[PDB]
C-alpha cells in the first residue's frame, strides 16, 4: 500500500482539487515548480502517498484533471500551483454537460470516459503499490456527478480490489447553480451507495451556514466555501501523508470507519473555523479543540450529531500538543456523551496525533465520523427530488437524453433505503 | 548443542525482535556489526561465520516493507544477513482473512525456505520462538498460517509464543478482538507454550515504575525484552531450569490447551532517580505475588495455580530464595489445584540483568521473573470474547473477513472454542 | 484446501462483481442506443 492517484472531475471538482493541491504541496514545502524547498524530514517521509518524483529534485502530483468543457482546465493551469500538474493529465472534451447528469453518465461523459482511463491507466501501472483512488467532484452538476459515478464504475470494473474514496460535494439551494440538483445528487448517490469504499459527504449547505453564521460573511463566495473544503480535506489526508500508526492507509482507514458495506458516508468535521482573510487569531487549546467534535456548528454536512449515534470515529489533532491532554479530553468526551456511541462497537473512536499543524494554525482538529445523523443530509435531497418528481417537472431533459423513469424511482428507492439502513443501527441494542 | 529459531511477524513481533536482539548482544558482549572481542551456550541463538561475526538464529517477516526497512537502515542493520529480513509490498490491513489467505499465500513458501535454510545450519534444532501481536493483520494471520505450516514441516519440534495481547490505549484496530480471536483458535493446537504479554499492563508499569507520561513502543518493547531474556537466559547461558523447550512444557503445561503462563517481572526501577538501596531477594519475590508486576492483568486470587516457576538473576543465594519462599507462605493463601502439589521450581542464572545504555530501566545486582500458570489468565479471554461478542451480535465488520474468502462459519467455530478454553479453565479449578 | 477454498471463494465475488458491472454496461449502451433510435424516427416522422 503506496500511492493513491488523484482524480478531479467537473467545475467544482477541479476547483477544490486544486485548492487541495495548492494547500498539501505548502504543507509538504513543494512550491509551483515541483521542487522542494522545505526544512523537515516528514514532509517527504511519505510524499509518494500523492506525488511522484520525476527526474532530479521535482514532485509531481499524481493527479488527472477531468472536465467536459475546457474553461475550468484553463483556469486551472493559469492559477498557482497551475504549473505543477503533468501537462498529459488533463483530459477535457469540448461539449460540456450542461448541469445535466444524463449527459455526465450516458452522453458526453461516455465518449471521454476511454481518453480518462487512459491516463489512469498509465498512472497506475507506474505504481508500486496502488492503494487506490480518490475522486473529487460535486454531485449537483453534470460532468463531476454524472460523468464521476461512470469513472467510479469503469475503474471499479478494472481495478475491483483497489480502495475507492470519494469527496462528494452535496447541492443546496442556498447556493444553487440549477434547478435539476436533486435529481443529479439522487441518481449519483445511487452510484455512490454501490460503487465507492469510502465517502467524504462536503454539504454545501454546511459550508455556506459555516461562512454566513460563523464567519459572519454576509455573501459567501465558492472561494469562501472552497477554504474550509481545503481545511477539511488537508485534515482527513493527514494519516495517509504523514508518518502515522492509525489509518495509515485507505485500506485501514476503510475497515476501522465502515461497519457494513453501505454505510460508508462520513461526516467530515473541523476546528477551529477560519475565513480567508483571518490571519489573526490568537486562541484553542485541547480540551477547546475536543468539545467541537460533537458541535454541529463545526460539521462539514448539515447533520446535528446529537440527533445520532457514532458508529466509528477517527480524530485527528494537528500541532504542538501533550499526546497525554489528548487521550484524557478524548475519553473524557466519550464518557460524558455516552450515549451518542453505539455500545456494541468497542473502543470505537481512534485518536491521532500530528506535529505538523495545517498554514495558518498553530493547532487544529479534524473529525471524521461515520454517524447514523447523516441520514439528514440524505432525508433533504430526497424531499426536495420528491417535490420536483411529484410533478415531473424538467425531467425533459434527461429522458430526452435516453433515461427511462424508472432509474429516477430506483435511485430514490435507493437513498431511501439506506436512510432507513442508518436508523436501523441508530435504534440497536447491546442486548446480544 | 540446541539452537532455537526466533520468528518474528508484523510491526509488533519485528520491533520486539530488535528489542530483544539488541539486549541479547549486550549480555553476550556482541557488537552491532556481529563482532565480539570474547560462556559458549550463546550458540543455542547466534551462529557464527567464517569472519569470526555472530549472526542472529532468527526471521523477521512481514507483509508491508516499513518495520523491516527500519531495521535494514539502523544500528544492526550488519547483525542479520539481509535474507533474513522478509517483507512483501501490501499488508495485511488489520485484517486476520487477508493475513492469512489473501496475502499470506503469496510469501509462506518464501518464509518456510528461509526458515530451513537456518535450520539446515542446526545440529539440535530445538524448535521455534514466535513473537506475534494479536490485533494486527500480519501478527494474527500470517502467525496462524505459518504455525500450521510449522507442524508439517517439523514434525514434533517445539514451538513457544510471545503473544501481544491488545489494548486501547494503544490500539490502531477496531476489529482487534475478532483478530486475536481468530489467531487463538487457529493456532491452539500448534503452540506448545505461549506467552502473553497485555500492552495495559506494560503500559501501566511504563507509567507507575518508570515514571512515563505518555509510553511508546520503545518504552514498551525495552520492558518486553527484559521478560523475554528472563524466559531465554537459561537456553544462552548454561542454566539449571528450562535448559531445553522441552522444559517450559514440561515445568508449565498441566493439559495441551492450559498452555498459557502468565510472567510476573521484578524489579522494574526508574534509571533517571537517585541513587537508592539495592533490592533484597526477599523484596523481588514479595513483588511477584503483586498483581501491579504482571505482565497479563488479572487476579491470581480469584484463581489457582498449576504451575509455578521462578527463574532468578544475578547476586542470588538458594539460602535466601527458600527463606523468602517460607515468609511468603505464613502470609499468602497462594492456592494450588488439588492434584497440583503446593510448590515452586526454582532456578538461579548467574547473570544480573543488563540494561539498555540510555534506557528508561536502573541497573540491578538483581532480578526474578516468576511464570504462573494460573486459572485467573481466563479473565483476559472473557474481556476478548465479550468484545468479539458486542460487534458479532450485529455482524459488524464482518464483510471485511467474508470478502477475502473466509466463512461467517469460522467466527462461530473460533468463537465456540474460546468458550471451550474457558470452561476449560474453569473445569480445571473446580476442587 | 482450506487456502485453495479461499481463493476459489475470492473469485466467485470478483466474477460477480464484473456481471454486476457488465449489467451497469449493458443499460449504458442501451440507454443511449434509445437516445439515437428515438431521434432517428422523429425524423422519420418529421419527412413523410
Ligand atoms: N508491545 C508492542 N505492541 C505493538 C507494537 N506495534 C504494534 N503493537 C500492537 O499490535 C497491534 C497492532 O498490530 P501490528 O503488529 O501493528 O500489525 P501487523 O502485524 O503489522 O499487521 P498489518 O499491519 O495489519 O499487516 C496493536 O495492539 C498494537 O498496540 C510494538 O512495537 N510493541
Ligand atoms: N463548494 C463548491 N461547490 C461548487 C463549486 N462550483 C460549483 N459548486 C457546486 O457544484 C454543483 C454544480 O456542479 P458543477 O461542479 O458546477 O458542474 P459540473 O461542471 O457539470 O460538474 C452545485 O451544487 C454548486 O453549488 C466550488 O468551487 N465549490
Ligand atoms: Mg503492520
Amino acid at each position: 500500500m503506496r500511492e493513491i492517484v488523484h482524480i478531479q472531475a467537473g467545475q467544482c471538482g477541479n476547483q477544490i482539487g486544486a485548492k487541495f493541491w495548492e494547500v498539501i504541496s505548502d504543507e509538504h514545502g513543494i512550491d509551483p515548480t515541483g521542487s522542494y524547498h522545505g526544512d523537515s524530514d516528514l514532509q517527504l517521509e511519505r510524499i509518494n502517498v500523492y506525488y511522484n518524483e520525476a527526474t532530479g529534485n521535482k514532485y509531481v502530483p499524481r493527479a488527472i484533471l477531468v472536465d467536459l468543457e475546457p474553461g475550468t482546465m484553463d483556469s486551472v493551469r493559469s492559477g498557482p500551483f497551475g504549473q505543477i500538474f503533468r501537462p498529459d493529465n488533463f483530459v477535457f472534451g469540448q461539449s460540456g454537460a450542461g448541469n445535466n447528469w444524463a449527459k455526465g453518465h450516458y452522453t458526453e461523459g461516455a465518449e471521454l470516459v476511454d481518453s480518462v482511463l487512459d491516463v489512469v491507466r498509465k498512472e497506475s501501472e507506474s505504481c508500486d503499490c496502488l492503494q487506490g483512488f480518490q475522486l473529487t467532484h460535486s454531485l449537483g452538476g453534470g460532468t463531476g456527478s454524472g460523468m464521476g459515478t461512470l469513472l467510479i464504475s469503469k475503474i471499479r470494473e478494472e481495478y475491483p480490489d483497489r480502495i475507492m474514496n470519494t469527496f462528494s460535494v452535496m447541492p443546496s439551494p442556498k447556493v444553487s447553480d440549477t434547478v435539476v440538483e436533486p435529481y443529479n445528487a439522487t441518481l449519483s448517490v445511487h452510484q455512490l451507495v454501490e460503487n465507492t469504499d469510502e465517502t467524504y459527504s462536503i454539504d454545501n449547505e454546511a459550508l455556506y451556514d459555516i461562512c454566513f453564521r460563523t464567519l459572519k460573511l454576509t455573501t459567501p463566495t465558492y472561494g469562501d466555501l472552497n477554504h474550509l473544503v481545503s481545511a477539511t480535506m488537508s485534515g482527513v489526508t493527514t494519516c495517509l501523508r504523514f508518518p502515522g500508526q492509525l489509518n495509515a492507509d485507505l485500506r485501514k482507514l476503510a475497515v476501522n470507519m465502515v461497519p457494513f458495506p453501505r454505510l460508508h458516508f462520513f461526516m467530515p468535521g473541523f476546528a477551529p473555523l477560519t475565513s480567508r482573510g483571518s490571519q489573526q487569531y490568537r486562541a484553542l487549546t485541547v480540551p477547546e479543540l475536543t468539545q467541537q467534535m460533537f458541535d454541529s456548528k463545526n460539521m462539514m454536512a448539515a447533520c446535528d450529531p446529537r440527533h445520532g449515534r457514532y458508529l466509528t470515529v477517527a480524530a485527528i489533532f494537528r500541532g504542538r500538543m501533550s499526546m497525554k491532554e489528548v487521550d484524557e479530553q478524548m475519553l473524557n468526551v466519550q464518557n460524558k456523551n455516552s450515549s451518542y456511541f453505539v455500545e456494541w462497537i468497542p473502543n470505537n473512536v481512534k485518536t491521532a496525533v500530528c506535529d505538523i499543524p495545517p498554514r495558518g494554525l498553530k493547532m487544529s482538529a479534524t473529525f471524521i465520523g461515520n454517524s447514523t445523523a447523516i441520514q439528514e443530509l440524505f432525508k433533504r435531497i430526497s424531499e426536495q427530488f420528491t417535490a420536483m418528481f411529484r410533478r415531473k417537472a424538467f425531467l425533459h431533459w434527461y429522458t430526452g437524453e435516453g433515461m427511462d423513469e424508472m432509474e429516477f424511482t430506483e435511485a430514490e428507492s435507493n437513498m431511501n433505503d439506506l436512510v432507513s439502513e442508518y436508523q436501523q443501527y441508530q435504534d440497536a441494542t447491546a442486548d446480544e | 548443542m540446541r539452537e532455537c529459531i526466533s520468528i518474528h511477524v508484523g510491526q509488533a513481533g519485528v520491533q520486539i525482535g530488535n528489542a530483544c536482539w539488541e539486549l541479547y548482544c549486550l549480555e553476550h558482549g556482541i557488537q552491532p556489526d556481529g563482532q565480539m572481542p570474547s560462556d559458549d551456550s550463546f550458540n543455542t541463538f547466534f551462529s557464527e561465520t567464517g569472519a569470526g561475526k555472530h549472526v542472529p538464529r532468527a526471521v523477521f517477516v512481514d507483509l508491508e516493507p516499513t518495520v523491516i526497512d527500519e531495521v535494514r537502515t539502523g544500528t544492526y542493520r550488519q547483525l542479520f544477513h539481509p535474507e533474513q529480513l522478509i517483507t512483501g509490498k501490501e499488508d495485511a490491513a488489520n485484517n486476520y482473512a487477508r493475513g492469512h489467505y489473501t496475502i499470506g499465500k503469496e510469501i509462506i513458501d518464501l518464509v518456510l525456505d528461509r526458515i530451513r535454510k537456518l535450520a539446515d545450519q542446526c545440529t539440535g534444532l530445538q524448535g521455534f520462538l514466535v513473537f506475534h501481536s494479536f490485533g494486527g493483520g500480519t501478527g494474527s494471520g500470517f502467525t496462524s498460517l505459518l504455525m500450521e505450516r510449522l507442524s508439517v514441516d517439523y514434525g514434533k519440534k517445539s514451538k513457544l509464543e510471545f503473544s501481544i495481547y491488545p489494548a486501547p490505549q494503544v490500539s490502531t484496530a477496531v476489529v482487534e478482538p475478532y483478530n486475536s480471536i481468530l489467531t487463538t483458535h487457529t493456532t491452539l493446537e500448534h503452540s506448545d507454550c505461549a506467552f502473553m504479554v497485555d500492552n495495559e499492563a506494560i503500559y501501566d508499569i511504563c507509567r507507575r515504575n518508570l515514571d512515563i507520561e505518555r509510553p511508546t513502543y520503545t518504552n514498551l518493547n525495552r520492558l518486553i525484552s527484559q521478560i523475554v531474556s528472563s524466559i531465554t537466559a537459561s537456553l544462552r547461558f548454561d542454566g539449571a531450569l528450562n535448559v531445553d523447550l522441552t522444559e517450559f512444557q514440561t515445568n508449565l503445561v498441566p493439559y495441551p490447551r492450559i498452555h498459557f503462563p502468565l510472567a510476573t517481572y521484578a524489579p522494574v526501577i526508574s534509571a533517571e532517580k537517585a541513587y537508592h538501596e539495592q533490592l533484597s531477594v526477599a523484596e523481588i519475590t514479595n513483588a511477584c505475588f503483586e498483581p501491579a508486576n504482571q505482565m497479563v492483568k488479572c487476579d491470581p486470587r480469584h484463581g489457582k495455580y498449576m504451575a509455578c516457576c521462578l527463574l532468578y538473576r544475578g547476586d542470588v543465594v538458594p539460602k535466601d530464595v527458600n527463606a523468602a519462599i517460607a515468609t511468603i507462605k505464613t502470609k499468602r493463601s497462594i492456592q494450588f489445584v488439588d492434584w497440583c502439589p503446593t510448590g515452586f521450581k526454582v532456578g538461579i542464572n548467574y547473570q544480573p540483568p543488563t540494561v539498555v545504555p540510555g534506557g528508561d530501566l536502573a541497573k540491578v545486582q538483581r532480578a526474578v521473573c516468576m511464570l504462573s500458570n494460573t486459572t485467573a489468565i481466563a479473565e483476559a479471554w472473557a474481556r476478548l470474547d465479550h468484545k468479539f461478542d458486542l460487534m458479532y451480535a450485529k455482524r459488524a465488520f464482518v464483510h471485511w473477513y467474508v470478502g477475502e474468502g473466509m466463512e461467517e462459519g469460522e467466527f462461530s467455530e473460533a468463537r465456540e472454542d474460546m468458550a471451550a478454553l474457558e470452561k476449560d479453565y474453569e473445569e480445571v479449578g473446580v476442587d | 484446501k482450506k487456502l485453495e477454498a479461499a481463493e476459489e471463494r475470492r473469485k466467485y465475488q470478483e466474477a460477480e462483481l464484473l456481471k454486476h458491472l457488465a449489467e451497469k454496461r449493458e443499460h449504458e449502451r442501451e440507454v443511449i442506443q434509445r437516445a439515437i433510435e428515438e431521434n432517428n424516427n422523429w425524423i422519420k416522422m418529421a419527412k413523410e
